[PDB]
């Protein structure tokens, strides 16, 4: 949704704080539970690489 | 002059053949032109019989009614659990119904036995036939029954295909059990599922009930907390309530799937639940020789492709990596232009096979 | 007359007495109806898209497996066209990629293939590659999606994934950090994350499900990825566990070449130096670069890129 | 005045008994209902072949996906 109201909004700034909220890089997948949280950054990873403009939609 | 008995004949022969060919397709056409009059009618079970007429049926489709009977209806027939079809306004009886529910093929999985035997896999033959005597003879030999029997080990080995391999020896049908559809939201449908999954085979028993790696409806959960848990506790119990209940495998057996066994509720791996533990260790050197020249010579092949060398490098594979061996030397073997593997595709695979892990 | 509504009401079947058949309504109703007019008994089966009169509980149509959920946020650009020229030095697992797609795809074997190390080289842009190349349906995939509330939806998901793709089929099938849904843990508290699991497992079983399908491609990439499994290598499942090394320095003045490619430049140029200069950099770093020395050769005033703009690229602090 | 107005719209969404939306419920038209429901009751899709309505699929004054 962000990713998506991104391109509406486009020439929008995504602004991050707390990217350590979500966490940084991290092994405790090796625990197992937070996958999905680390999956978020991944998502959050994913998306924002290949189709999201930058020069018009700040990250 | 005689030129006319064709144009006579010609339109005619055609003409009156071409009578029906047009005439069939109105009446059938017509039927489902006249179908579309024919409406539909409601479904349930009964739950049971009130009085003669009056009955107490659960809708297929929702809620409790108490129903009279109709028409056609035997009031003698018409008893508990019995499938009838209902009225939409009337809301009664407007059939008394055969029964049975679910994706038979999907939701539940059914496949008639398995598609190549236990042989062709074979290399894992210590369970071949331990498996075999433990599943399909107690059929065969009253003189319990068999609980369970839960593979483990890497999928598809022939581990997952042992299953078909195991369907295949028995005649029983196999049903396969992906998990959590069996619980997707779906805010329900435990038993139900389950127990079509029983009950159909129950009546279609001999089957084969075979569980996909049944960590997410399987498996002791986690602080054993509600995530829905509580939906998986049940679904974890439905088959202990099937298993440590009274329920048997009267004909249908259940074969229990996990890639790893530790992954499982102690409890499910009870007998009453579990009489067997299924490994499946990897292939020995012999076992590997012995699934090599089976799944791999079976692909065209030179004696020139290497037999025993590529065993020797071959190790720590599974029945699938053996195939992978093949499969990866018939990428060179594409690449050297080879139906038949030659040892140069072969052992730069084993190796390569070898590579990415032991 | 009764022709038609968008939709209907579908229903699923028990029967094809042979004239009955019963089905229960995406509204959850279960009728009985002498097979109705506009259907076909092979037609006929349970679990299917079928067009109903919603009142008389009439089946219209049959109805063909379509929006049968796409997950429409499934992200389906189809064969979008990528060169090889896209990103360069890969040539390594290029060939793998023909190796374990392209031959596959054309001869008479592997399902799919397993990626890793860190994209923003253009991995996601050698899967684009190769839908270009292989002309095979391209599915870039994320599992956040796979990962869900409803339970086993990803599962659902996964086989919503997995069908509506075996229909554009040949298709391949990206997913990116599979470690996303590629731990089952240890445990038999695997519930924990049942969906990542189950949703690894049904897609196991899916990749278990068939061997021969070249159609289905399936490709993974990770940074790296976390557990095992002969699942994730295997002919029919995941068989090639692919490396996606940082590249060397040539093949970075190779994708740098690209990068630099479209940038107006006056050839103060050395590659290899800016290549020997920078380290292991995924495409896009040197892109970064690329980028950077533009902004630069702007603050320089210069239209064409040079040398020392990309070097200030490299100044800008790439640590 | 706009309540009679909007009644009119009102009821524009009233016959067949009918920027978020979540579920348009635009209601009951069988001949043709042109709706999606995603929602537990009815889920819908218009499509399968060109399946469109003039201005707007129907109803609801929901009208669409």
């Amino acid at each position: 949704e962000l990713f998506e109201m991104a391109r509406t909004k486009k020439a929008c700034i995504i602004f991050f704080d707390e990217i350590d909220a979500v966490g940084g890089a991290r092994f405790d997948d090796g625990a197992g539970g937070d996958n999905e949280v680390q999956r978020t950054m991944l998502e959050l990873i994913t998306q924002l690489d290949g189709f999201d403009p930058r020069g018009n939609i700040k990250v | 002059k005689l030129l006319e008995h064709r144009r006579y004949d010609d339109q005619l022969k055609q003409r009156r053949q071409n009578i029906r060919d047009l005439e069939k397709l109105y009446d059938k056409t017509e039927n489902d032109i006249k179908a579309l009059q024919s409406i539909g009618q409601l479904i349930g079970e009964v739950m049971k019989e009130l009085s003669e007429e009056k009955y107490i049926v659960k809708a297929s489709s929702g809620p409790r009614y108490i129903v009279g009977v109709r028409n056609s209806v035997d009031r003698s027939k018409l008893k508990k659990g019995v499938r009838v079809t209902l009225d939409i306004t009337t809301l009664t009886i407007m059939r008394i119904l055969p029964r049975e529910t679910d994706p038979l093929v999907y939701n539940m999985t059914s496949f008639e036995q398995g598609e190549i035997t236990f042989d062709g896999i074979g290399g894992l033959t210590e369970q071949i036939r331990e498996l075999r005597e433990v599943i399909e003879l107690p059929l065969k030999n009253p003189e319990k029954p068999p609980k369970g029997v839960l593979l483990y080990g890497p999928p598809g080995t022939g581990k997952t295909l042992l299953a078909k391999a195991v369907a295949a020896t028995i005649g029983a049908n196999f049903i396969f059990s992906p998990a959590s559809g069996i619980v997707d939201k779906y805010i329900g449908e435990s038993a139900r599922i389950i127990r079509e999954m029983f009950a159909y085979a129950k009546e279609h028993e001999p089957c084969i009930i075979f569980m996909d790696e049944v960590d997410a409806i399987g498996g002791r959960r986690f602080s054993e907390g509600t995530s829905a848990d509580r939906e998986i506790q049940r679904t974890l119990m439905e088959l202990l309530t099937q298993m440590d209940g009274f329920d048997n495998l009267g004909q249908t057996k259940i074969i229990m799937a996990t890639n790893r066994p530790d992954t499982l509720d102690p409890a499910l791996l009870r007998p009453g639940r579990l009489d067997r533990k299924v490994e499946i260790p990897l292939p020995n050197e012999a076992g590997r020789l012995e699934i090599f020249k089976i799944h791999t010579a079976k692909v065209k092949k030179t004696g020139e492709f290497d037999f025993e060398a590529a065993v020797k490098m071959s190790d720590g594979f599974n029945g699938a990596d053996i195939r992978n061996c093949a499969t990866e030397a018939g990428f060179f073997a594409i690449r050297d232009d080879r139906d038949h593997i030659n040892p140069d595709d072969l052992m730069k695979a084993v190796r390569k096979v070898a590579e990415v892990k032991k | 007359k009764n022709n038609r509504q968008l939709p209907y009401l579908v229903a699923n079947v028990v029967e094809v007495v042979g004239k009955a058949a019963v089905v229960k309504t995406s509204s959850r109703q279960t009728v009985f109806l002498p097979m109705v007019g506009l259907v076909d008994p092979d037609k006929l089966k349970p679990n299917d898209l079928v067009g109903v009169n919603k009142d008389s509980y009439l089946i219209l149509d049959t109805l063909p497996s379509e929006f049968d959920s796409r997950v429409k946020a499934m992200e389906v650009d189809e064969k979008p066209t990528e060169t090889y020229s896209d990103v360069g030095g890969l040539d390594k697992q290029i060939e793998e990629l023909v190796e374990a797609i392209v031959l596959p795809m054309k001869r008479a074997a592997p399902k799919g293939a397993l990626m890793y190390g860190p994209p923003g080289t253009g991995k996601t842009l050698l899967a684009r590659a190769c839908a270009a190349q292989t002309n095979a349906t391209f599915l870039k995939l994320a599992a956040p999606q796979l990962v869900q509330m409803y339970i086993g939806e990803g599962a659902k998901l996964v086989r919503d994934a997995f069908a509506l793709a075996k229909e554009k089929a040949p298709t391949i099938i990206f997913i990116d950090e599979l470690d996303a849904i590629g731990t089952k843990r240890f445990d038999s508290e695997k519930s924990g994350d049942r969906e990542v699991q189950r949703t690894m497992l049904e897609l196991l079983n899916q990749l278990d499900g068939f061997s021969s399908d070249d159609r289905v491609k399936v490709l993974a990439a990770t940074n790296r990825v976390d557990v095992l499994d002969p699942a994730l290598l295997r002919s029919g499942r995941l068989d090639r566990k692919i490396e996606f090394p940082l590249p060397s320095e040539d093949s970075r003045a190779q994708i740098l070449q690209i990068h630099s490619r479209k940038m107006t430049t006056d050839d103060d140029i050395n590659w290899q130096e800016l290549a020997r200069s920078t380290d292991e950099f995924n495409g896009a770093q040197l892109k970064a670069v690329t980028v950077e020395a533009g902004m630069i050769a702007l603050r320089n005033g210069q239209s064409s890129v040079k040398h020392e703009d990309f070097v200030e690229g490299i100044s800008e602090v790439q640590a | 005045e706009a309540r009679i107005k909007e009644k009119a719209g009102v009821k524009e969404s009233d016959t067949g008994l009918a920027h978020p939306l979540q579920v348009a419920r635009c209601t009951k038209i069988i001949k043709a209902k042109y709706v999606i429901n995603l929602k537990q009751i009815a889920k819908f899709v218009v499509g399968l072949g060109e399946r469109v309505s003039p201005t707007d699929i129907e109803e609801g004054m929901r009208v669409g996906v």
